[PDB]
RNA sequence: GAAUUGGCUGUAAAGAUGCGGCCUACCCGUAGCAGGACGAAAAGACCCCGUGGAGCUUUACUAUAGUCUGGCAUUGGGAU
RNA sequence: GUAGGGGAGCGUUCAGUCCGCGGAGAAGCCAUACCGGAAGGAGUGGUGGAGCCGACUGAAGUGCGGAUGCCGGCAUGAGUAACGAUAAAAGAAGUGAGAAUCUUCUUCGCCGUAAGGACAAGGGUUCCUGGGGAAGGGUCGUCCGCCCAGGGAAAGUCGG
RNA sequence: UGUUAUGGCGUGCCUAUUGAAGCAUGAGCCGGCGACUUAGACCUGACGUGCGAGCUUAAGUUGAAAAACGGAGGCGGAGCGAAAGCGAGUCCGAAUAGGGCGGCAUUAGUACGUCGGGCUAGACUCGAAACCAGGUGAGCUAAGCAUGACCAGGUUGAAA
RNA sequence: CGAGCUGGAGAUACGCUUUGACUCGGGGAUGUCCGAAUGGGGAAACCCACCUCGUAAGAGGUAUCCGCAAGGAUGGGAACUCAGGGAACUGAAACAUCUCAGUACCUGAAGGAGAAGAAAGAGAAUUCGAUUCCGUUAGUAGCGGCGAGCGAACCCGGAUCAGCCCAAUCAAGCCGAAGUGGCUGGAAAGCUACACCUCAGAAGGUGAGAGUCCUGUAGGCGAACGAGAGGUCGUUGUUCGUGAAACGAUGACUGAAUCCGCGCGGACCACCGCGCAAGGCUAAAUACUCCCAGUGACCGAUAGCGCAUAGUACCGUGAGGG
């Protein structure tokens, strides 16, 4: 069996060049009247995964896409 | 006391029997079933 | 059983809550998918001589039209 | 398991014929085949012999009573002989007459 | 479990023939008793736990046999 | 030094190859004070009666004390409980390898709207004769509803 | 070596546990059966081997006491972005300041094998109570229908 | 084929066979009764009839459905195939859509295969050209309480190739090379001394291990008989869960054009492309394995099938277990 590809990895999930993931900030959808304007820039944006969390997101896609 | 079984020729044979299993597709399936297992007793007429 | 065709047969059938809201409510969520049956009538003309049968809604109109190999 | 089933149930000698007996206690010996049974490969030859027992019954004879009789042996310690060599020989298949097959050696026939 | 299987007092997972101290006791059995061997039997049925089960209940949720109901078809004509 | 991680190995079948044994006797089994750091391994002797060891390499249904585990054999409880209605037995005689139990005689005792007699349902040769005695019989049997053989069942009017 | 006398010393095994000789679980005994595996042309590491800026075939074809062909495909080769698209750059932005990246002060991959682990499948072995499908049962028992059978003897003494 | 035979059974007797037995191969004759059962009945294997011929003995006929007739059908078959019907446990660490899964099971029809098939197509090159199957694309595109999880196709490479008609050599068998002496041993195949055949050293049997003792192998021969439309509502199919939902598919209602015409290309329109529905058959590649043959780093008596044979004994009213 061909392992399959976790797709809600897909949209929220990116692989890097080296080999390190990365994600969206969060908390953008109805927090916002908030704000500060400084959060919501600071959160429609992207990033970096701690680690501990690395693994399982690259099982999640094996293509990297 | 009074047991379960309680012998009647007649019954036995309007029951379990050759005729009997053959007025139905489920017994003609029996019948079929058993012939295939290879029994000696095919059905109580066999007896 | 229909006249011209076998006919019977069927389809199961749904139905869903929170039925529509702004072209999108939220979604439409379906509370239902069970199983049913659908079917036709009844009555009595001819072929080759002297039968009855039954008759589609289809057959009859088809056949007061014309005979589509069997008559009336 | 039948013995004939190895020898395809063939006997490579007839009855009546002499042979020579090739292996074991009998070496040489020589005998007319009194019985040659096929799908057994069992043959009697006038040598092996021995000494049964007939134990109780009244016949033959309200009393035992031993005997001396010839106890069968096994196709594979039987030979045809040849004539000339006088030993253990083996056996061509040639032709005679008049439709009939023959048994040659290396000098024919028996 | 295997046993070459005493009593007191103590200690030990807190109820000891088996651990400590002290005491008692020659070896084997027969008929008898039921204090102990937390004696036997049933992986406690009370109780809790398991995002176990099943029967049952309802104005818990959801569907549904059935049933009432508008429209279409069988299904046509006329008179006001 | 527990869970756990790591390292080097022992033994088992099958497989390839090499070595090579074996009726002057293989594997297996049995005894043993020898050997190796351990899994383990040899020496000798007894058994057995036809196959098999060592070495390197490969592949596994590959190593047991547990699972109230599974199949099987045999222990303990023990010469213990029990021998299935408290209607009951005694003597003679016979038989027989063997008798409290079988056969005969004489009595005794127990049922007698039954524990007697006749059908049906069911059972299937259990009936009769002659023989038998391993097991079945809760003892014992020479006996039997057991084992062996041979016979036996007859319908225009009973039942269908 | 076997066997013994006497002295010293000594709380069965397993499991489960904070803690077991425990009066906590399992177990009569011995013999056998008995539990971490297989698969994919999946994922990811360690070891090894062959090629190496390249490496490799699958179905199949032919041959077949062997193997060879087969380039379709797959893996490296460039990243960055939501994408268009741009490209050793790219994205946010109007440019800046930044993220990802290339260079970097260097870095090799690929196919196969053995192994460690992941995934999916019964996935270490044994064990439910239950749920569903199709069938077998009213020779027991609960009742119905048709058709027959049976109730010693004694007492009491209603209407008319 | 050519000397034995008279089944497993091995047991006494009777006997058969070179006028060719026994066994093997191939056709016929006979073939009680039941079972689709089919004269009628029936608790399968039993009861009762009727008709034509016949001297009687006996023989033949007497079911239903399609057809004028001839002739066809009914029943059975482990798996494999298609079709009508169609679960739940379980997974979602609870559950209802979802998943298990169109799986299990039930019914039907049929064959040695079956299905499918001759584009109102796939598709984006104005490319390809019946279907099925394998690889691959590819866990990609998509689907999804966007959760669990589900999951194509086109291209490309293979296997096999096919498109036509209608309505105005194997199955019995035969022939078939080559060794002797001494030794150990109960027994020779083993040892030993010389020796031979090989298109034949595959294998089994022979008192222990045999190329050269037997059956065989390589090779050759081999038979009379034998065999080769659109719509609206309700739904659903493929990745297709109402999603913007195209397309097919019918249950209900309704219902157009026929060549300047018709159907598609993922709402919908124009344009540009591909296509000729409503009429049928079709071998080949594919599936399976009751049966047969060969093989095996499969098992050798708790193993391997449940059986070194038995669906028996035994258990159950029975299904069924064993
Ligand atoms: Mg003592
Ligand atoms: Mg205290
Ligand atoms: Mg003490
Ligand atoms: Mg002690
Ligand atoms: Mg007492
Ligand atoms: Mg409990
Ligand atoms: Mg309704
Ligand atoms: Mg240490
Ligand atoms: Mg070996
Ligand atoms: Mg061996
Ligand atoms: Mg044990
Ligand atoms: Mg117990
Ligand atoms: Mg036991
Ligand atoms: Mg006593
Ligand atoms: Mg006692
Ligand atoms: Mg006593
Ligand atoms: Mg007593
Ligand atoms: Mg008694
Ligand atoms: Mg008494
Ligand atoms: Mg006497
Ligand atoms: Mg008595
Ligand atoms: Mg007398
Ligand atoms: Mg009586
Ligand atoms: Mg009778
Ligand atoms: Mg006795
Ligand atoms: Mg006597
Ligand atoms: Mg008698
Ligand atoms: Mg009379
Ligand atoms: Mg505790
Ligand atoms: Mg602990
Ligand atoms: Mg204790
Ligand atoms: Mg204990
Ligand atoms: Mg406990
Ligand atoms: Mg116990
Ligand atoms: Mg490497
Ligand atoms: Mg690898
Ligand atoms: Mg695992
Ligand atoms: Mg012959
Ligand atoms: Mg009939
Ligand atoms: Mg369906
Ligand atoms: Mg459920
Ligand atoms: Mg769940
Ligand atoms: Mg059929
Ligand atoms: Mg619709
Ligand atoms: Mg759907
Ligand atoms: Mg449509
Ligand atoms: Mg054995």
């Amino acid at each position: 069996p061909k392992m399959k590809t976790h797709k809600m990895a897909k949209r929220r999930i990116k692989i890097t060049g080296t080999g390190k993931v990365m994600a969206f900030k969060s908390g953008k959808r109805h927090q916002n009247t908030g704000k500060s304007g400084d959060e919501i820039r600071g959160k429609g944006k992207g990033f970096v995964l701690a680690k501990a969390e690395w693994a399982r997101m690259k099982l999640m896609l094996p293509r990297g896409k | 006391m009074k047991r379960t079984y309680q012998p009647n020729n007649r019954k036995r044979a309007k029951t379990h029997g050759f005729r009997a299993r053959m007025k139905t597709k489920s017994g003609r399936n029996i019948l079929a079933r058993r012939r295939a297992k290879g029994r000696h007793q095919l059905t109580v007429s066999d007896e | 059983t229909g006249k011209k065709n076998l006919v019977v047969n069927s389809v199961i059938r749904r139905g869903k809550a929170r039925a529509d809201g702004g072209v999108g409510r939220k979604t439409t969520g379906i509370t239902k998918r069970v199983q049913r049956a659908n079917l036709h009538k009844k009555a009595i003309r001819e072929n080759g001589q002297v039968k009855t049968v039954w008759l589609s809604a289809n057959a009859i109109r088809t056949l007061s039209k014309g005979p589509y190999k069997g008559i009336e | 398991p039948s013995a004939g089933s190895h020898h395809n149930d063939k006997l490579h000698f007839k009855k009546g014929d002499t042979v020579i007996v090739l292996s074991g206690k009998h070496k040489g010996q020589t005998g007319k085949v009194l019985l040659a049974l096929p799908r057994d490969q069992k043959v009697v030859v006038e040598g092996v012999n021995v000494i049964t027992k007939n134990v109780k019954p009244s016949m033959t004879n309200p009393q035992g009573g031993q005997e001396q009789r010839e106890l069968a042996l096994h196709a594979s310690k039987v030979a045809l002989v040849d004539p000339e060599t006088g030993k253990a020989t083996r056996v061509r298949k040639q032709i005679v007459d008049g439709k009939k097959v023959r048994v040659a050696v290396a000098s024919g026939k028996t």
